[PDB]
């Protein structure tokens, strides 16, 4: 097979809808090509893995007003992370006429790590709203890399408004 | 594998027990650990048996992949996902004068492999900021790797790569890779943490200045981990305040106001409340160990009675190795903060009429 | 196509996005362009276009049972806030013109922050609908979405909610 | 001389139809709106 | 036209002075150019795209950067140009602020493993 | 030449006058390599 198609499939399992010869089994899994290839793939289809827990959570607890006003403040702060993941995949749809670089190993890793930093968040803020669910963004300005630190805290600023 | 879900705990139970209200601090899920993606480094036909031409094209592709940790088609990177150690297994069949050379291009991609497993585990809260920042750092060498690696992908594309060539342009990363290797290595082998591993990479810095080509990699490192250390250190020479949310600083406060109160037997405000510890030492502050702590001391028994804070000028300070700047600083806000309470004393609440009606 | 999209969004679907009187635009057409899993994108996308047509009917019939004056302000605000819905959607075929390479994808993260004011607002329609809310006590009705905890649905209601102010002082004018 | 002519301003009487570049060439303009030639 | 008074009214660009005015100049310019009317490296266009990034990153002007990456699309998408490595690697090489190291990041592949 | 430059980089206690010595045995196989390659290029010789 061409390395273009499957190119074309791993652009839409980030969105957590499988591929044409990709397709997810097991729910615990990664997405799975269905020999080197093979291999190279699960790392990138692993951001859509990732992606599709903080959509969840965040589809889901917009729509919840009995949840309170501050945590639709946190949906509202990660719905307006999504966007710029969405602005990514159009630029990389449109630049078509190789073209990417290792399969874009190279191109995905800096939203890899502001993906894994919302993904633990979630859950370590499930079930919280006030206070109580501000202590726990707090917690988050600990860390001592500064590119985690300036994601967190103007997340931080919107929440506590 | 195992055994990095043992050293979170050890290191958190410290901060645990040392909070006293700071509850349930922050972890990781599982799925973190669970997932072997997050690391770089987790047809079939002979090669061997190929004409030369055909050989040298063909390694040349498998290798490259080898280099960003994924497997190729034609050797394999043999299963040992613990500890620092990966071991490969080149095709038992290939031309000795070939697979001599590939053994000789081997070593960058053990010492890629152990590298890319410490930035996913010390950057972890368990791990504390200066860790977090050491790895935040050596992080940006990792995507330069990725980032050479295209431009040879891109290359080999145009059918203008073979073996020579390809050992001839690894050599430059084979040094930088093989400096933050012996420092993981390091770093990780005396399980230090806070102060301890900015001592390792203060010694570590100082330890070229013949080569100068591996003293510019360690001190960008160094002032990458010193960021969070010389905040904290600001905080406590300019005002008075402290948190320490993993250890990484020498002041500790233990207190005594407890058994009695505005009566000392001991005067432990000046004495067995603030004390300082031996080990958070970043091993060229030892001469300058004491006064670090009375500075910042005595602001806090001056803010209590009722005391304006003060500071001279204040300063942001960086690691400089060979000509200090921020020594000379601390001195001057040392006796700057000495001279407040001395004047504090002498004219309010004076010593002097005391020791005449004495 | 891309205008055919552009009036599945608005108010004319054609035989590509059959609409359903419940809930429509449903695609079951193939493409080999279309990516297989795009058909699911599509279908992300047409949950804006429902909310939107719902509105037209709901505007079409106003501006007894449920009747007043308010009703013939309260869908006036909500004309106001589908105006830059309809700004934003002259726009995207002024740039399909231009450039052919723009995919589903533009329309999806430039039109996405109306998957927070179209839910969020709908619920407040079909709210003054299944309850008999169309006297005075419509401004309360909104008034307490309006705070919102999303920042659409915060500024969409209050435009929608000062022209219901606006006919309380003429009420309290005359009787004044 | 290639950079001189470049300077110019492209025509307007967009087209729906192209998609690729789309300046203007007239979709058949109306009788009597091209007069006192048309008419003798 | 041709190269070398293409050049000259290069001089007259920057300079405010006409050709009749300055030759010193013009001469320092046949220096620099001569035996350089060509690349003496290979094109890496992806690379320099990588590097406009990792320089607005670099001045935290992040947006632009997004931008760019549009822009960078354009320049596809028209392809009316066969040398995009060469004004582009320009653009980054005469960097002005609108308001550290490269010596460990990597260059443009210099053909010394090869016989130029 | 290349058997003391892997073994004084293995010698912590060759001094820093020998990471300075080392220096320039390192650059004196980079740009051998840098020649064999040349010469490879070539190939497609007496």
């Amino acid at each position: 097979i061409t390395e273009a198609a499957l190119v074309r499939d791993i652009l839409y399992v980030f969105q957590g809808i499988d591929g044409k010869n990709i397709k997810m089994n097991n729910t615990e899994n990664c997405y799975k090509v269905e020999r080197s290839l093979r291999d190279t793939a699960v790392r990138l289809s692993e951001l859509g893995w990732l992606h599709n827990k903080i959509r969840r959570y965040t589809d889901q607890r917009s729509l919840d007003r009995s949840f309170g006003l501050v945590g639709q403040s946190f949906c509202a702060a990660l719905h307006q992370e999504l966007r710029e993941y969405y602005r990514l995949l159009s630029v990389l749809h449109s630049q078509l006429q190789s073209l990417t670089l290792r399969r874009l190993l190279v191109w995905t890793y800096d939203p890899k790590i502001r993906l894994k930093t919302l993904a633990a968040l979630v859950d370590h803020c499930q079930g919280r709203k006030g206070g109580e669910l501000a202590s726990a963004v707090h917690a988050y300005t600990k860390t001592g890399d500064p590119y985690m630190r300036s994601l967190v805290q103007h997340i931080l600023s919107l929440v506590s408004h | 594998l195992q055994q990095s879900l043992e050293l979170k705990r050890k290191m958190l139970r410290d901060k645990q027990n040392k909070k006293n209200s700071g509850q349930h601090l922050p972890i990781f899920p599982a799925w973190v650990y669970e997932r072997p993606a997050l690391i770089g480094d987790f047809t079939a036909l002979p090669i061997g048996t190929l004409p030369l031409a055909s050989q040298e094209s063909a390694v040349v592709e498998d290798l490259l992949y080898v280099l960003v940790g994924v497997d190729g088609r034609y050797v394999s990177a043999q299963p040992l996902a613990g500890r620092q150690s990966r071991t490969f297994l080149v095709d038992p069949n290939l031309d000795l004068s070939i697979r001599e050379l590939v053994h000789r291009i081997l070593p960058v991609a053990a010492s890629y492999s152990a590298v890319t497993r410490f930035i996913e585990e010390k950057s972890s809260f368990e791990y504390g900021q200066v860790n977090h920042a050491l790895a935040a750092a050596m992080r940006t060498l990792v995507k330069e790797h990725l980032i050479l690696v295209s431009q040879l992908e891109q290359l080999h594309r145009q059918g203008l790569l073979s073996l020579q060539k390809l050992w001839f342009y690894i050599q430059p990363a084979m040094r930088t890779m093989d400096i933050l290797a012996s420092l993981a290595t390091s770093v990780d082998k005396g399980e230090c943490l806070g102060g301890s591993t900015l001592s390792l990479l203060h010694d570590r810095s100082f330890s070229y200045t013949g080569d100068s080509q591996a003293q510019e990699l360690c001190l960008y490192l160094t002032k990458a981990a010193s960021a969070p250390y010389f905040e904290v250190l600001e905080k406590w020479i300019y005002r008075g305040i402290i948190h320490d949310p993993y250890s990484e600083f020498m002041v500790e406060e233990h207190e005594l106001r407890k058994e009695r109160i505005q009566e000392d037997y001991n005067d432990k405000y000046w004495d067995q409340r603030y004390t300082i510890v031996q080990q958070q030492i970043p091993s060229f502050l030892q001469k300058m160990a004491d006064k670090i702590l009375s500075t910042g001391k005595y602001l806090n028994v001056v803010r209590e009675c009722g005391h304006d804070v003060t500071c001279p000028v204040a300063k942001e300070i960086i690691y400089t190795l060979k000509e200090r700047a921020y020594v000379e600083q601390i001195e001057k806000a040392f006796n700057y903060a000495s001279k407040v309470l001395l004047d504090f004393l002498m004219e309010e609440k004076e010593l002097v009429a005391h020791l005449r009606s004495i | 196509m891309i205008h055919e999209l552009l009036l599945a969004l608005s108010g004319y679907p054609g035989s590509i996005f059959t609409w359903n009187k419940r809930s429509g635009l449903q695609v079951s057409q193939d493409f080999p362009f279309l990516h297989p899993s795009e058909t699911s994108v599509l279908n992300r996308l047409c949950r804006l276009g429902t909310d939107y047509i719902r509105f037209t009917e709901f505007i079409e019939q106003y501006t007894g049972g449920l009747h007043g004056i308010y009703l013939r302000a309260f869908c006036t605000g909500l004309d106001s806030v589908l105006q830059p819905y309809r700004q934003a959607l002259l726009d995207l075929e002024q740039e399909f013109l231009g450039d052919p390479h723009l995919s589903i994808s533009h329309v999806n993260y430039f039109l996405d922050q109306f998957q927070l004011l179209f839910p969020s607002v709908m619920v407040v329609v079909e709210q003054i609908k299944s309850q008999k809310i169309h006297g005075c006590q419509i401004l309360e009705t909104v008034y307490k979405h309006s705070c919102g905890g999303l920042p659409p649905v915060r500024s969409a209601l209050e435009k929608i909610l000062a022209v219901c102010h606006g006919v309380m002082y003429k009420q309290l004018s005359a009787w004044m | 001389l290639w950079e001189a002519a470049l300077t110019y301003e492209a025509s307007k009487r967009r087209c729906w139809e192209r998609v690729g570049c789309p300046p203007g060439h007239r979709e058949e303009p109306y009788l009597t709106e091209a007069g006192r030639d048309a008419f003798d | 036209k041709s190269p070398n008074v293409l050049l000259q009214n290069l001089c007259c660009r920057i300079l405010g002075r006409s050709e009749a005015d300055v030759a010193q100049q013009f001469q320092y310019a046949v220096r620099v150019i001569g035996s350089n009317f060509a690349p003496t490296v290979e094109r890496d266009e992806f690379l320099v795209a990588e590097k406009i990034k990792k320089e607005l990153i670099r001045q935290r002007r992040e947006a632009d950067a997004a931008l760019f990456s549009e822009l960078h699309r354009k320049l596809h998408s028209q392809g009316v140009l066969k040398n995009k490595w060469s004004i582009l690697y320009l653009l980054l090489s005469l960097s002005e602020d609108p308001r550290s190291y490269a010596t460990l990041f990597a260059q443009a592949l210099p053909r010394d493993a090869h016989s130029t």
